[PDB]
């Protein structure tokens, strides 16, 4: 049982705080805004059957905003490789990578 | 990170002083004290308008953490719905206070 | 159907209310002077 | 995901198998739980923190505050039980069987 | 009689006037004979770090005027 | 309604204190002609960015300038 | 070391949690749970949530832990195997994911998880004049208006029935 | 030497410390609690002598026994003598706790609170006035000013 | 060049709450129609010297402890709430410039019963358990008009920043649109500190403590003493602060806590104490349902008025 009261006498008792693409105060953005806006207009009407599988590219965008997951992975395979070639002494670190450079602005 | 280094430093003095209160004057030679209440042995009675006044206190305490972020509430623009909830919050409050009172819930500890 | 656990089980009261199954003394002594012996109910 | 959330959970983890293995008090079992609840108050902060979702800031404090009603429910539970039998203890708890 | 208790308040206040003072002027040696720079806000943080970077010296405080611009 | 309330105001004028702080703090926003002022300041502060609109060729109202004269104004603010 | 000072936090956070789960007294459970809400506070902190750290302290430590440290104390009159045996088994369980996760930059418990410091997974802009989570907190009283309504109904349903059960009538 | 000066001076601040600031548990017996009460009153002021007004049993310096000592409360006397903190010391008030005084051969009296506690000081009257007890008070000072216990561990 | 700063705030305290007790003797002594200590130093001062030193060199009363872990951290905690409640305060610049000072000394504060409550518990005496549960429900009692009086000040300031609550009375002294809130403040936190006539632990907890670390329960308590009262000048008499100048500040508001402490030590030679149930009644029936209708006007006002504080 679903009694959606809310739609049927319109008012707005949580859908506000539902989803983070929602009206925000002082107009605050998500970190992942985008991203949900553009799975939530996706899969809007489609039903859920659908959805699964016809905005699996826009989920897995979001959910990779979300957790980081991808990126945290990529950041390690590079700092790994980067401590393998210090280990080795392949490689060294350049000015700008050891704070001898005085920042841009 | 400076508050850090505050909260060490304030830790640090009470265990420093707290180590001289309870080993400075250990080292007095004085004598062994042979043999060191208003009950002799009873166990402690259960009062049960302590734990009352306890859970009064958690309860209008969870009400002030409702109320709490006042001073920022009040820079809104839905000025009429932050008055109305802001109110009824401390009607609530007030409600709870006036239902403690006449059921006889603040007594012996008024 | 009793079995040899379920055997020293008796049956709930019929009102389902069971039986309940001291007040605090204190001396407050000498420690002009007086001693006295309080029985108090909290 | 990120490393913080994994000792968050194993947090709530420990403190489920405290409150899901009592040893004899009521009240340590009440202190599982509300060590449970506070794992939650961390993890749903550090979530709505890290993804900067605004409006659900206020969603934790209610977390606390319901669950600290909660807990306020079940101490007095735990003092009508002590005034019952003198102790808390979670065995003395067995009326019920039959 | 009554003025006799002014010397104990007087090394009270003097102890309570030393704290404020030596945060005040402890403020101002650190800080470049000036306040220090109130952020409470990450606006008020993000000018501050681009200040400690424009100075050139690693200092949010070391100013930088019509000087630095041509 | 007159001797209950100086009956009252005899035993518990704490609590007749109280009520009547309440009340006031109840109804005066109600009748404040200075309530409308803080709703104006309020939504007059600049948290964000007042991001621009692109001029498509009809929008007489809004300006180009800040110191234009079209767009909002906060001179009661000021004189109040 | 200072780059990872959240996780060592949260160690510490799950190490208090090993403090009163394993059950020594409620008295010491209530110590181990203070230490624990005051760095799990610390770690709420450190992502910029310093009016929920606060409600911590203020609510959480200051206001329940209060109740339970009272309560608890007119109760177990004053003066294990078990105890220290299972306490030295989480530690030893999250010092091993410690190693695990330490030596490996990753680890799957029950769901994967990174082995780099969580400061990574930070945002890199600024919010301005105001803090998001205390105008996220602000907004309880113009958006939160049916949360409110629910919440102090609640609060004072609860006044009701603490009254109930308490009064044995 | 060198050392005998170092425990000369420290033994010299020790007993300072121990004579400005002796706090009383005064047993309030008879009489002789109205004259204590007023040498605690404004005119003679044991407080401005850093002789506090009724420290608790467990933290005072010195025990003032001041009226009749009976053989009812003669046990409660050396219960709270043997709880208290070492330095401690016992100034004995008037007669009776003296040497029994005017209770001297009654059935019920302990002659003297000598006989259940070591008395360092006695002070003798019916009661001994305010001043007198005051001028008590301060030769307990004086014997404490010459203490050497430092310089007798010091010998030893 | 920050641990020089820490330690001017730290040892000043130290100093100040021991000569708070000469304070305390002397003005007491006057008000009672005596002197107070006048002869172990010139005018009293070597009192609180030779008092400290009388007092580190006592034997210990070695107690059974019932948990010897607590017993050793009640002090500590003691100490370590009584110091830490210092470094928000803005005079004119706080040692922790943090913005939301307010709340943080109102939590270090709610966390101040625990040092109660485990000395209590970690003594063996049930009296002395029963007394510490009076002493924590008092002073969580009073934490509730703390709070609430303190949140409708603050709807004035517009944050729980304490440097903005200077900014805030350049104007006029905040006493004047908040006296009753002042009075039950002050009321308030009288009864927090455990102070005459709210001083039930004196009337017929931490008895079983040495004179070591009972001296430092004692100093811990008396800096919660002058420290309430330099946030009660802070929050309701801000005195004038020129930026150029911070001392005008600094010698305004130490002024104005010395006579607010001495204010303290007024109350407690006037009066009687309370019975325990008199100052509950006095809690619940007289200073809360005035809390809360103040909190609702402070609530109301500002909205009525159009002078909503600023955020920032
Ligand atoms: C008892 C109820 C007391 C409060 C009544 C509503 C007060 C109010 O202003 O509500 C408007 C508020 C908010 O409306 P609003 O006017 O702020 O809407 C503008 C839109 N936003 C929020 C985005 C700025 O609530 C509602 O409209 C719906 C929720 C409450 C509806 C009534 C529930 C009664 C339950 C009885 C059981
Ligand atoms: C900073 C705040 C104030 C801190 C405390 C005050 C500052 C001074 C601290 C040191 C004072 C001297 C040592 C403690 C007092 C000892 C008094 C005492 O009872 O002495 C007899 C005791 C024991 O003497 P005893 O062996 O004759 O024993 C007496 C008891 N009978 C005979 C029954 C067994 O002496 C000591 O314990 C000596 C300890 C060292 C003294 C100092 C050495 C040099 C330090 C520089
Ligand atoms: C910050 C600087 C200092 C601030 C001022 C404080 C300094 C003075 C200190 C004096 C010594 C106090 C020692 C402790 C005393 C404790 C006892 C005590 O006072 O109890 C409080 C007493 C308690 O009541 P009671 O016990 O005296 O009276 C009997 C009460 N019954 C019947 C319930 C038994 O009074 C209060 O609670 C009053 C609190 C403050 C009231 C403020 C009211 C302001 C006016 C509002 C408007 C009124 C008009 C109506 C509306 C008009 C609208 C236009
Ligand atoms: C399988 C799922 C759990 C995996 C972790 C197990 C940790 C080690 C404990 C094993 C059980 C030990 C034991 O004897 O438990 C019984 C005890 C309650 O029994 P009690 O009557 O108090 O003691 C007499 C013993 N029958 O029970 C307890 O005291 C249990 C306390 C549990 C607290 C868990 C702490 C963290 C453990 C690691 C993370 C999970
Ligand atoms: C609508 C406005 C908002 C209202 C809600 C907000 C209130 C804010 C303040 C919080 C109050 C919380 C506590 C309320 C408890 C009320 C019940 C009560 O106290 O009844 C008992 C009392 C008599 O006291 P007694 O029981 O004898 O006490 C023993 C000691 N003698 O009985 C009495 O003293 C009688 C009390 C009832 C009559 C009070 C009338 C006051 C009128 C003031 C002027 C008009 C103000 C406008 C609002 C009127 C609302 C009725
Ligand atoms: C290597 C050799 C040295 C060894 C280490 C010692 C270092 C120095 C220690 C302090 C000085 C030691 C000497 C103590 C006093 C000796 C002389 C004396 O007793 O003088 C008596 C005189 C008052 O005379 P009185 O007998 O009281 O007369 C009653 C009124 N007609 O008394 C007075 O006028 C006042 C005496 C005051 C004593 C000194 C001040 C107090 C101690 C301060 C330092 C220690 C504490 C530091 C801070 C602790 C925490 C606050
Ligand atoms: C922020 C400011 C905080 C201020 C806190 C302190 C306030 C009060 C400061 C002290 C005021 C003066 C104190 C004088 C005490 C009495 C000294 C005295 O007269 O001692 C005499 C005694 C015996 O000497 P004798 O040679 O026998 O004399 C016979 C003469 N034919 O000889 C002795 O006892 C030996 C000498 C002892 C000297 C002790 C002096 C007092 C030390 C107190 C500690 C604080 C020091 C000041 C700190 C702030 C300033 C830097
Ligand atoms: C039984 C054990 C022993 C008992 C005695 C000792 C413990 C009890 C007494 C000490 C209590 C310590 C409280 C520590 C946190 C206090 C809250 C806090 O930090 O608030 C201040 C501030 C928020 O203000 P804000 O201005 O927003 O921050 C700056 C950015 N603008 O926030 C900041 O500035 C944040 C700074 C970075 C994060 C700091 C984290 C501190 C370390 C973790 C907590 C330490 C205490 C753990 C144990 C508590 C036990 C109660
Ligand atoms: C080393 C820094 C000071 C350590 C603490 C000792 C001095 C302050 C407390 C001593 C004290 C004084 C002066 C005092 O006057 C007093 O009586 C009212 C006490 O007992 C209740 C005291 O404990
Ligand atoms: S010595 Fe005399 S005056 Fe003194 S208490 Fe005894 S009977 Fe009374």
């Amino acid at each position: 049982p679903f009694f959606d009261v809310q739609k049927k006498l319109g008012v707005d008792l949580d859908h506000w705080m539902t989803i983070q693409s929602a009206e925000q105060p002082h107009r605050i953005p998500a970190r992942c805004h985008a991203f949900e806006k553009e799975w939530i207009e996706c899969a809007h009407g489609i039903g859920s059957i659908r959805a699964e599988k016809e905005c699996k590219i826009e989920f897995e965008d979001f959910r990779e905003c979300l957790l980081r997951q991808k990126t945290m992975k990529r950041l390690n395979a590079i700092k790994r490789q980067r401590d393998k070639l210090i280990k080795e002494g392949k490689y060294t670190p350049p000015p700008h990578h050891s704070g001898q450079e005085d920042l841009r602005p | 990170m400076n508050l850090m280094i505050t909260l060490l430093t304030n830790f640090t003095l009470a265990t420093l002083l707290v180590t001289i209160a309870f080993w400075l004057p250990q080292l007095n030679v004085y004598s062994e004290k042979t043999s060191p209440d208003p009950m002799g042995s009873a166990r402690l009675p259960f009062s049960m308008k302590f734990f009352l006044v306890a859970i009064t206190f958690l309860l209008f305490d969870l009400e002030i953490a409702l109320l709490l972020p006042l001073p920022w509430a009040s820079q809104t623009t839905n000025l009429n719905t932050m008055l109305t909830m802001a109110l009824l919050l401390i009607f609530l409050l007030a409600v709870s206070l006036a239902y403690e009172w006449t059921q006889k819930g603040l007594e012996w500890t008024e | 159907y009793p079995t040899k656990e379920t055997a020293h089980w008796k049956p709930p009261p019929w009102n389902d209310v069971d039986p309940p199954k001291s007040n605090l003394t204190l001396n407050f002594g000498p420690q002009g002077v007086l001693r006295l012996v309080m029985e108090l109910s909290g | 995901m990120s490393l913080v959330y994994m000792n968050i959970m194993m947090a709530f983890t420990v403190s489920l198998t405290g409150l899901l293995m009592y040893r004899s008090h009521l009240m340590s079992s009440l202190l599982c739980l509300e060590g449970m609840m506070l794992s939650l108050f961390i993890l749903a902060t550090l979530m709505i923190l890290n993804s900067h979702f605004t409006l659900a800031s206020m969603m934790p404090i209610i977390l606390l505050v319901f669950a600290a009603c909660e807990a306020a429910l079940g101490l007095s539970l735990l003092v009508m039980v002590s005034n019952t039998y003198g102790t808390d203890y979670v065995q003395n708890l067995n009326l019920l069987q039959c | 009689m009554w003025f006799e208790v002014l010397p104990g308040i007087a090394v009270m206040g003097v102890c309570l006037f030393i704290p404020g003072m030596a945060t005040a002027r402890i403020h101002r040696f650190s800080n470049g004979g000036r306040e220090k720079r109130v952020a409470h806000y990450s606006y008020q943080w993000y000018l501050m770090e681009r200040d400690r970077r424009v100075s050139g010296v690693n200092r949010y405080y070391v100013s930088k005027g019509l000087e630095n611009i041509d | 309604v007159a001797a209950f309330l100086k009956n009252v105001w005899a035993k518990e004028p704490v609590l007749v204190a109280s009520f009547a702080i309440a009340g006031l703090a109840v109804i005066l926003p109600t009748l404040s002609p200075y309530t409308k002022y803080s709703l104006m300041i309020n939504r007059a502060t600049p948290y964000n960015y007042p991001v621009p609109l692109r001029d498509d060729g009809n929008m007489p109202d809004v300006p180009s300038h800040p110191q234009d004269p079209q767009g909002p104004s906060l001179e009661w603010l000021k004189r109040l | 070391m200072m780059t990872y000072i959240v996780f060592i936090l949260s160690i510490i956070f799950v190490m208090g949690f090993v403090g009163f789960s394993s059950k020594p007294s409620p008295i010491y459970g209530g110590l181990g749970l203070i230490v624990s809400g005051g760095v799990g506070c610390g770690i709420v902190l450190n992502f910029g949530g310093s009016f929920l750290g606060l409600m911590v302290f203020l609510i959480y430590l200051g206001g329940m832990m209060v109740v339970f440290g009272y309560t608890t104390a007119m109760a177990t009159e004053q003066y294990n195997k078990v105890v220290l045996g299972t306490f030295i088994t989480g530690l030893l369980m999250e010092f091993l994911m410690v190693y695990y996760v330490l030596k490996d930059k990753e680890v799957e418990i029950v769901f994967k998880f990174n082995g780099m410091g969580d400061w990574v997974i930070y945002d890199t802009g600024d919010s301005g004049f105001f803090s998001e989570e205390a105008m996220g907190i602000a907004a309880l009283y113009s958006y939160g208006t049916w949360l409110v309504i629910v919440t102090g109904w609640s609060l004072l349903i609860g006044v009701v029935v603490i009254m109930e059960i308490t009064r044995g009538n | 030497s060198r050392g005998e000066y170092v425990v000369a001076k420290l033994d010299d601040l020790i007993n300072w410390a121990r004579r400005s600031s002796l706090w009383p548990m005064t047993f309030g017996l008879a009489c002789c609690a109205v004259e204590m009460m007023h040498m605690a009153a404004p005119r003679y002021d044991m407080d401005r002598f850093g002789v506090v007004f009724r420290a608790s049993p467990r933290q005072s310096d010195v025990m003032i026994v001041a009226g009749t000592l009976t053989n009812k409360m003669a046990p409660a006397l050396r219960k709270v003598y043997d709880q208290m903190p070492e330095p401690r010391y016992v100034v004995s008030m008037g007669s009776c706790a003296n040497g029994g005084g005017y209770y001297h051969y009654s059935y019920s009296v302990v002659r003297g609170c000598d006989r259940i506690v070591p008395v360092d000081i006695y002070v003798p009257g019916c009661p001994p006035t305010a001043e007198a007890l005051l001028y008590g008070i301060l030769q307990l000072q004086k014997k404490i000013k010459r203490e050497k216990r430092l310089r007798i561990w010091y010998r030893r | 060049m920050f641990m020089i700063n820490v330690l001017t705030l730290i040892i000043p305290i130290l100093l100040a709450v021991a000569f708070l007790t000469l304070v305390e003797r002397k003005v007491l002594g006057y008000m009672q129609f005596r002197k107070g200590p006048n002869v172990v130093g010139p005018y009293g001062l070597l009192q609180p010297i030779a008092d400290a030193i009388k007092l580190f060199i006592k034997e210990p009363l070695r107690p059974a402890t019932s948990s010897i872990s607590m017993f050793i951290l009640a002090p500590i905690l003691a100490l370590t709430l009584a110091l830490t409640m210092w470094i928000p305060l803005p005079m004119p610049y706080p040692l922790i410039n943090m913005n939301l000072g307010v709340l943080f000394m109102l939590a270090m504060s709610s966390l101040a019963v625990y040092s109660i409550l485990w000395s209590g518990w970690a003594s063996n005496s049930k009296y002395a358990l029963i007394g510490a549960l009076r002493a924590v429900a008092q002073t969580i009692s009073y934490e509730v008009t703390l709070a609430i009086i303190l949140l409708s000040v603050l709807l004035m300031n517009g944050s729980f920043t304490l440097s903005t609550l200077i900014i805030t009375q350049e104007q006029v002294w905040l006493i004047f649109p908040a006296w009753p809130l002042a009075m039950m403040w002050f009321i308030s936190t009288l009864a927090e500190t455990n102070r005459a006539p709210f001083d039930l632990t004196e009337g017929e907890f931490n008895v079983e403590y040495a004179a070591g670390p009972f001296a430092l329960f004692f100093m811990a308590e008396y800096a919660n003493i002058i420290m309430m009262n330099i946030f009660t000048t802070t929050l309701f008499l801000g005195a004038f602060h020129n930026p150029y100048m911070p001392e005008l500040y600094t010698i305004n508001f130490t002024i104005k806590s010395l006579l607010l402490s001495i204010t303290f030590l007024w109350i407690r030679a006037s009066y009687p104490r309370f019975r325990y149930d008199q100052l509950m009644h006095l809690l619940w029936k007289n200073f809360l349902p005035l809390t809360l209708a103040l909190c609702m006007w402070h609530v109301s006002l500002p909205i009525l008025l159009s002078s909503i504080p600023p955020q920032t």
